């Protein structure tokens, strides 16, 4: 079935691979060569998770967990039941995500729109890969990656973070969190502002973007404007994920001690290092 | 008992209701779903259409009530390429001219968007009192080049959003002395030219023209923007 | 190359926009500030005017008093030494009363009293600012979505510094004013309650936080992607759907099988955001009051 206005857009064209061969839809979904690739990778991955489930002895989705090879395997391959499935499943995941992005590109091409969406998605993919590929490779073992389990992955987060003390002290992590909190603030404000203009007081005419600028100028002395706010959301989100990947790629590689101690470079600057008073004298 | 268990159970009931509500609010346009021939689809999904809401439009423009009867309100020059659902529909003529595919336009109202004071929101800069270029390369005067690397015209003004103070279109004069509007988002202002990847020089003539030289209607904007974006797919041939 | 509309190529400027009047008392609006060409590459160049009535003055005064109360305490801790002040800036902290003081206001200034004074000023600043968000919208005839959204943030703040400490029976439970010290508080809060990863409202708060970045990345990207069709003129796309809104919908329909509308994406947006702090405040409020240990709790529930 189609949206009422959809048919006019369902023209041939825009594919990156295969010409017309996979240029079609299943229901609402566009297929494309990358729809087929996504299906193959996702399916194989899911099948291999199920086999891992069988080798672990459970079907409970809150218990199924696929762990990377132990640290002793380094960056080699491991027997399938002892990290190899994780390795193949990670190949499937990466294949599925990149395929999903490229399918998104084929959709943008058919629709005549910018490529901003899959470009944004690529930041998420690169954060994933920082955790499962780049960081482990720099650290010298697949076993530094996170396991694929709903709860066991949180175990990895807590264990990894406390390896460096309170992870809050990672300065890149502080920036990342600030972007995440700022992004949610901006999302709440943006959704609120547009709804407050589109749904004004009872019986009143819809407001205009002029009213939106006015409201913000009145409240804080500045309005970023209707184009700006979308630029801003996109930047805040992607900056958050860039600084997340950054905060982890430096952890265990260039800095591997307690993060709290990083801050001593500042306290110990010679012009004030020895001055009495304060918390540090 | 447990108050935390009550809270988490309650929250999940709440969230299910919230998602149901949000999905139905998002069916205020485009539904009911249709077959490829425009008749109503047999399967509409498990979410029903929401009760209608009415937006009161400013400046005597009336109301919008949604959901309501959906109609394209324009001919669509496409035909099936298969004997079953789910395949592309091929243009029956020139898709740029007919406005299908990525060249598509919507039958918006053939009046200009107005600001909060009821004045036209988008005006040529020459008619916008006090407006001027304030930073960046001023495009007025520059030749305009298409993807065939040939010059199609010259920039004779910028059309500005008055309330949001922003460049929205370039007005480009063609060899015959007429002008067209190009979306700012589809042009690249360089030191010695403005380059337009989407169109080859010989497609500038066919950009939909505006009915009045100092204003642009939402319908006209949609035809102009659609045609220009459609060039990315269709400027192709050549020769 | 292809222009992506992340920064503008050409800026235009006209007379300062003094804004819509509606029922606003214009006597309380400032003149305009300066225009910033730097800002103008990314958003609007114009600074000001700002509205400042009696409530806004009270709110700024009170907020400044909060900041300066913490700040003078910092100077005090610095032994009034500017070099030490900069050196140890993130280590200073204005801390609440010790537990033995309960909820009384009898702690000496240097042992909790100043924390209470500062907190009092913060309470007035934030709630008067809340009042502003409501009244500024009202004066323009707008709905009150911002004031309602802001109240979700206010809920977590209030739980942290006011409701939970009162329910626990002491101000010692509240958050100190300091950069490192409030991070140390957060870590300790989790350790003491059995690891917040086991608190289902924390996991939800994280799903919404991450989800807010997913969604604003989706939505910002989408609107920029259809800006070549006027996509960011969202109010008029709501009133008179155009090919921007149709291409946006269909990108997502074709990608993931369903889509939004130009108005409704803003409802998904406002809820994804507010649910961060709504679920978060519930999770914190139950901690120690109803649930001492989330690991333990999760062994008997879910
Ligand atoms: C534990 C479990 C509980 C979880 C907590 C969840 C909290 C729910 C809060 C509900 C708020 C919505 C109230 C409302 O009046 O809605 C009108 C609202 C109208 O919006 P509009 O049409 O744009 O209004 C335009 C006009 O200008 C007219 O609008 P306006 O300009 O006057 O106001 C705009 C609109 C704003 O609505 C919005 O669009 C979103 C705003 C976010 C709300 C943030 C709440 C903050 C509260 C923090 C305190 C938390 C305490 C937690 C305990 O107004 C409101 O929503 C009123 C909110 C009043 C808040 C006062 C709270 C005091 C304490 O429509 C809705 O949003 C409906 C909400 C959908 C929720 C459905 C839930 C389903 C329940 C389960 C059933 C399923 C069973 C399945 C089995
Ligand atoms: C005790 C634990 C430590 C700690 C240790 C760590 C560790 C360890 C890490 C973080 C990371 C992060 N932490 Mg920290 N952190 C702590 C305290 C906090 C606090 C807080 C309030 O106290 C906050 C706000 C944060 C915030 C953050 C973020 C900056 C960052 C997580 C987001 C991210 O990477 O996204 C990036 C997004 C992704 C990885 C998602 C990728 C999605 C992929 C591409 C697509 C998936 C598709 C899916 C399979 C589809 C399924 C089917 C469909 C749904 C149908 N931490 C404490 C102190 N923190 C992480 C980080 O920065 O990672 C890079 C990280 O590894
Ligand atoms: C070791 C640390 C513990 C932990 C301890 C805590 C604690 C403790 C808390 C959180 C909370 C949260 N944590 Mg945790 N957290 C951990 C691990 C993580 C990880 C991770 C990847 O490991 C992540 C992603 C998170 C993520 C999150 C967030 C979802 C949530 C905060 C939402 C928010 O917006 O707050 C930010 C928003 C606010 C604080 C609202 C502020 C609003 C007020 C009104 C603003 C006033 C402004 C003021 C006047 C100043 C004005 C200045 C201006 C310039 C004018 N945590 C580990 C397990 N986490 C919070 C929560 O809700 O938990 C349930 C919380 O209390
Ligand atoms: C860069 C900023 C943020 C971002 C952006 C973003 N995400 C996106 C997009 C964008 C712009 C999309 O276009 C795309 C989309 O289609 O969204 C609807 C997407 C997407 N973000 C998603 C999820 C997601 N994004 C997240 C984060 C973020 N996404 C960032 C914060 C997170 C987290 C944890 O924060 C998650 C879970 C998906 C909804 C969607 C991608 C869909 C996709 O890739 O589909 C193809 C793949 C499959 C259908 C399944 C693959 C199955 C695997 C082969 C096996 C499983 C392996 C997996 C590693 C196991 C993990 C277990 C866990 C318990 C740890
Ligand atoms: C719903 C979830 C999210 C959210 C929502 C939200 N926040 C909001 C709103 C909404 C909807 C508003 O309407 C309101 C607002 O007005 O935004 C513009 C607000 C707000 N959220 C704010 C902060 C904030 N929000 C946060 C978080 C969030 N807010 C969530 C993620 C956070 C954190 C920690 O994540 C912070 C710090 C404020 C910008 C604003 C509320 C302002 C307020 O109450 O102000 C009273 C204080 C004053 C009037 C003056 C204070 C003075 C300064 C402390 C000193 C400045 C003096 C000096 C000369 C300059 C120094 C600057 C340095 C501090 C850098
Ligand atoms: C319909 O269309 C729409 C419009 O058009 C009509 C609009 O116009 C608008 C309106 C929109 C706007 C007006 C724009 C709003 C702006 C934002 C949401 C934020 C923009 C912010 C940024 C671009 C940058 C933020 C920076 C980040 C994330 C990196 C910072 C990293 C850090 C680690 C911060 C660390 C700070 C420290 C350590 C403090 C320094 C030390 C001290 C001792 C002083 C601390 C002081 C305090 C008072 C403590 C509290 C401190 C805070 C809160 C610090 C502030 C934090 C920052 C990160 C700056 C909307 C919504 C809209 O919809
Ligand atoms: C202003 O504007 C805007 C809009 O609009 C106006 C919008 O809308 C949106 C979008 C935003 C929303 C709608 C808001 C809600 C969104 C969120 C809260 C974000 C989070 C979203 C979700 C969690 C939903 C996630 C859903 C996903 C990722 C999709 C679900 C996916 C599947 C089931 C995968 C299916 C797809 C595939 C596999 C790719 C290709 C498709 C195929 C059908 C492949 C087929 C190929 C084959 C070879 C099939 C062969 C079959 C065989 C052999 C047999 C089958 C066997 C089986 C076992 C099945 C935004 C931002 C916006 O700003
Ligand atoms: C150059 O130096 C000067 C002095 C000029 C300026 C410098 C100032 C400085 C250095 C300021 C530093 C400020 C800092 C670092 C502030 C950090 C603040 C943080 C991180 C705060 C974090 C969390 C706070 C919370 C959650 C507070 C909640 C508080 C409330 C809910 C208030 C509750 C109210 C109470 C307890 C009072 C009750 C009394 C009545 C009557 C209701
Ligand atoms: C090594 C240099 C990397 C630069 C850092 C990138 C930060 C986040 C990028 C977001 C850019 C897109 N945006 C949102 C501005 O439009
Ligand atoms: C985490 C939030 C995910 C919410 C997803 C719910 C959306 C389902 C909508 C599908 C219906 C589309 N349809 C068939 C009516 O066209
Ligand atoms: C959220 C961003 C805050 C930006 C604050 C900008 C305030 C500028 C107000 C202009 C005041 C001009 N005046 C009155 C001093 O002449
Ligand atoms: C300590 C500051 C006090 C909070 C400020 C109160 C303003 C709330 C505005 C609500 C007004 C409602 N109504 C219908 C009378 O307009
Ligand atoms: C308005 C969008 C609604 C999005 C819904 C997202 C649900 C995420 C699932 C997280 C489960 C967390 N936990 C521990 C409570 O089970
Ligand atoms: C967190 C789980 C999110 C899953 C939502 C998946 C999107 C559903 C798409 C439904 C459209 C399928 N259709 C048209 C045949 O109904
Ligand atoms: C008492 C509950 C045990 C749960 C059970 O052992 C798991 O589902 C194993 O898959
Ligand atoms: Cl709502
Ligand atoms: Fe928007
Ligand atoms: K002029
Ligand atoms: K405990």
């Amino acid at each position: 079935a189609l949206l009422s206005f959809e048919r006019k857009y369902r023209v041939p064209g825009g594919t990156l691979v295969g010409g017309n061969l996979f240029d079609f839809w299943v229901g609402p979904f566009y297929v494309g060569f990358f729809g087929v690739a996504t299906f193959f990778f996702a399916a194989l991955g899911i099948i291999l998770i199920a086999w891992s489930a069988v080798l672990q002895g459970t079907w409970n989705p809150q218990l199924i967990s696929v762990y990377p090879p132990a640290l002793e395997y380094g960056l080699g391959g491991a027997p399938l039941a002892k990290g190899g499935l994780w390795q193949i499943i990670t190949i499937c995941a990466t294949g599925a995500f990149v395929s999903w992005a490229l399918r998104e590109v084929e959709i943008c091409r058919k629709l005549g729109i910018g490529y901003h969406i899959p470009f944004a998605f690529a930041f998420a993919i690169l954060a994933y890969l920082t955790l499962v590929l780049f960081r482990p490779v720099m650290m010298g073992a697949w076993g530094y990656a996170f396991p694929y389990g709903i709860w066991t992955h949180l175990d990895w987060v807590s264990n990894t973070g406390y390896t460096y003390g309170n992870f809050h002290y990672n300065p890149a992590h502080m920036i990342a969190i600030s972007f995440f909190f700022t992004n949610a603030l901006a999302l709440a404000l943006h959704g609120a502002l547009v709804l407050s203009a589109a749904n004004p007081e009872k019986g009143k005419e819809m407001r205009t973007p002029d009213h939106e600028d006015t409201f913000f100028r009145d409240l804080v002395g500045y309005s970023i404007g209707t184009l700006g706010i979308h630029r801003l959301g996109l930047l805040l989100s992607l900056s958050a994920v860039f600084f997340s990947a950054l905060c982890m790629i430096i952890t265990g590689t260039i800095w591997f001690d307690q993060w709290v101690d990083w801050w001593q470079w500042w306290v110990k600057l010679p012009w004030w290092a020895n001055i009495p008073g304060g918390i540090n004298g | 008992f447990d108050l935390a268990s009550l809270a988490i159970y309650s929250f999940w009931i709440f969230l299910a209701g919230l998602i149901y509500y949000l999905q139905t609010e998002n069916m205020r346009e485009g539904y009911p779903l249709e077959n490829e021939d425009g008749t109503p689809a047999a399967n509409q999904g498990p979410f029903p259409l929401p009760k209608p809401k009415t937006f009161i439009l400013p400046h005597g423009r009336g109301t919008l009530t949604v959901p309501g009867p959906e109609s394209e309100d324009r001919p669509i020059a496409l035909a099936r390429t298969a004997v079953s659902e789910g395949f592309p529909h091929a243009p029956t003529g020139d898709p740029m001219k007919d406005g299908v595919g990525p060249a598509s336009w919507v039958a918006r109202r053939d009046l200009p968007e107005l600001d909060g004071h009821g004045h036209n929101k988008i005006k040529p800069m020459k008619a916008a009192a006090g407006f001027h270029v304030s930073a960046g390369k001023n495009p007025i005067g520059l030749p305009v080049r298409g993807c065939d690397l040939e010059i199609a015209g010259k920039v004779v003004d910028i059309w500005v959003d008055i309330p949001e103070q922003m460049a929205r279109f370039l007005e480009v004069e063609l060899k015959d002395g007429s002008t067209r509007l190009l979306p700012m988002q589809m042009v690249k202002v360089q030191s010695n030219r403005v380059h337009v990847n989407a169109l080859s020089s010989d497609l500038f003539a066919g950009i939909p023209t505006i009915k009045s030289p100092t204003e642009v209607t939402l319908l006209e904007e949609d035809k102009i923007c659609g045609y220009v974006a459609g060039g990315l797919m269709y400027a192709a041939p050549k020769r | 190359a292809e222009y992506q509309n992340i920064f503008s190529q050409v800026q235009v400027r006209g007379p300062a926009d003094l804004g819509m009047t509606e029922d606003v008392n214009l006597a309380n609006r400032s003149g305009v500030g300066p225009f910033s060409t730097l800002l103008g590459w990314f958003g609007n160049a114009q600074l000001g005017p700002i509205y400042l009535g009696s409530l806004g003055v009270l709110s700024l005064f009170s907020g400044l008093m909060w900041f300066f109360t913490i700040g003078i305490w910092f100077w005090y801790q610095a032994g009034w030494n500017p070099a030490v002040f900069l050196r140890d800036l993130f280590f200073f902290s204005l801390e609440p009363p010790a537990p033995e003081y309960g909820l009384s206001f009898a702690a000496p200034l240097k042992e909790g009293g100043l924390w209470l004074i500062a907190s009092f000023f913060m309470f007035v600043a934030v709630w008067s600012w809340w009042g502003r968000t409501y009244l500024r919208a009202q004066a323009l005839g707008m709905g009150k979505h911002t004031a309602w959204a802001f109240l979700s943030a206010i809920w977590l703040w209030m739980v942290l510094g006011f409701i939970r400490p009162i329910l626990m029976g002491s101000w010692s439970e509240a958050v100190p004013y300091g950069i490192f010290s409030h991070l140390d508080w957060t870590n300790n809060f989790s350790l003491v309650h059995g690891n917040l990863f086991y608190n289902p409202f924390h996991g939800l708060s994280i799903a919404f936080l991450y989800g807010s970045a997913l969604l604003f990345a989706m939505h910002g990207a989408t609107i920029l992607a259809v800006s070549r069709f006027g996509g960011e003129r969202e109010l008029e796309q709501i009133a008179d759907r155009g090919t921007a809104a149709e291409r946006a919908a269909l990108f997502w329909r074709w990608t993931m099988g369903f889509n939004a509308t130009m108005e409704g994406i803003h409802r998904w947006a406002i809820w994804m955001a507010v649910l961060v702090t709504l679920t978060g405040g519930i999770g914190i409020l139950l901690s120690g009051t109803v649930v001492d240990n989330w690991y333990v709790w999760g062994q008997n529930h879910g």
